[PDB]
């Protein structure tokens, strides 16, 4: 197949002709790929944000004409998900205490989001 | 975005109270024995309530005036701040990308240079939505790609940042580069057919990839490519035609801003815009 042949022989002509270039810049690129990966908190804190823009945005979709709503079931399982695609040991406990217990009701959830958010930031303008 | 969250921290709010207040305001009227079904003028005088309650339109230009020593700095960060949002509002208008909320939009505090992230555009699946015809300006058999606009403003022009640009340059240094920018890309002879052909027909390629059905690949590909590079083109040549008969340049571009700066379209848009700010 063509593309990652071309792309190979392409590889093969730039580490051929400028080896010491070619060495160096895959060395620098390895480098910052590996050590300017971002901790558990900002993981956390992107994390909850994406989930508190996505809240607020179907909250205002007009799902209802908003009595009492309820979550869907498809942002449930997404969040359960993303729960065990969280950090494990200590991130985990306290963050499936907040779905079990049904606050998930859309009033209690972005109040929750918002909480942990604010919390989150506090915490990361104190490092 | 930040600027805003500095100004909504250094009084006693948090910018999802304007959330809060859109939405039981906008809640408190779906009841029984209905005061306003019509959700317009709801949301006009919500809108209304926003900008007189919580956020008025001279935050932007009060925090640049408080971050400059001197008024020669903030008189030439304006002088240039104007010109970089003309250029940053045809960036936006033409090749119609998606929705400028707030924090899209960086701004240099040192020079006035504006600039924005997730440059992405709007390709909207329809071939049926369109003020324009469907057969005789254009012919396409097939209608998934169209690069259309959702937003009821034409791009983004708030009260804050309308505030912050003035009323001189808002018709001398907005305007007329936003007139002259679409002036200079039609006059050398078919530069904007030979870039926007092919960085077209990666978007159309990107679409027809993203949905998983890659199989429309020929002649009819190239026609949509044409049709909508035809369309941006003529969206551009709107901008920077003075007619025949003795007609203000910039007349267009000032109904433009006319259509965005008014409270009955900037009401109709969603809350994550932030059109108060």
């Amino acid at each position: 197949r063509q593309p990652w042949e071309y792309l190979q022989e392409l590889n093969n002509i730039l580490k051929t002709a400028y080896p010491l270039l070619a060495l160096s810049l895959e060395s620098l690129v390895a480098q910052i790929n590996d050590r300017f990966k971002s901790t558990t908190d900002e993981d956390l804190f992107r994390l909850i944000n994406v989930l508190l823009i996505d809240g607020t945005l179907n909250y205002n979709r007009l799902p209802f004409p908003r009595k009492n709503p309820k979550l869907p079931e498809n942002t449930e399982k997404n969040l359960v998900k993303f729960s065990t695609t969280l950090l494990a040991p200590y991130i985990r406990p306290k963050f499936n205490a907040d779905f079990i217990d049904n606050k998930p009701d859309y009033e209690t959830y972005i109040k929750r989001l918002r909480y942990w958010r604010r919390r989150l930031e506090n915490k990361l303008d104190r490092a | 975005h930040e600027i805003h969250n500095e100004f909504c921290k250094k009084k006693g709010f948090d910018p999802d109270d304007i959330q809060d207040f859109m939405a039981d305001k906008l809640n408190a009227a779906h009841d029984d024995a209905l005061p306003a079904p019509d959700m317009t003028i709801l949301k006009v005088e919500i809108f209304n309530s926003i900008q007189t309650m919580f956020v008025p339109s001279n935050v932007l230009k009060d925090h640049f005036t408080s971050l400059f020593t001197q008024f020669e700095d903030f008189w030439l960060f304006r002088k240039q701040f104007a010109s970089q949002y003309s250029s940053f509002v045809f960036m936006s208008y033409m090749m119609m990308i998606n929705n400028r909320t707030p924090h899209k939009i960086h701004v240099d505090k040192t020079s006035g240079n504006v600039f924005t992230l997730e440059m992405l555009p709007s390709r909207f699946p329809y071939e049926r939505v369109k003020p324009l015809l469907k057969n005789h300006d254009l012919s396409l058999p097939p209608d998934s790609p169209i690069f259309h606009n959702n937003e009821p403003v034409p791009f983004r022009l708030t009260p804050n940042i309308q505030s912050l640009i003035g009323d001189s340059a808002l018709e001398g240094i907005f305007a007329v580069n936003l007139f002259t920018i679409s002036r200079a890309l039609i006059e050398p002879d078919n530069e904007l057919n030979t870039y926007l052909a092919l960085f077209i027909r990666d978007e159309i390629i990107s679409w027809f990839s993203n949905l998983h059905r890659p199989i429309i690949e020929n002649p009819q590909l190239r026609e949509m490519v044409q049709t909508n590079v035809d369309l941006i083109i003529r969206k551009v040549a709107q901008l920077g035609h003075l007619n025949s008969t003795p007609t203000v340049t910039t007349q267009f571009i000032l109904d433009c801003i006319g259509s965005a700066v008014s409270p009955r379209n900037l009401a109709r848009t969603d809350v994550n815009f932030m059109p108060w700010f």
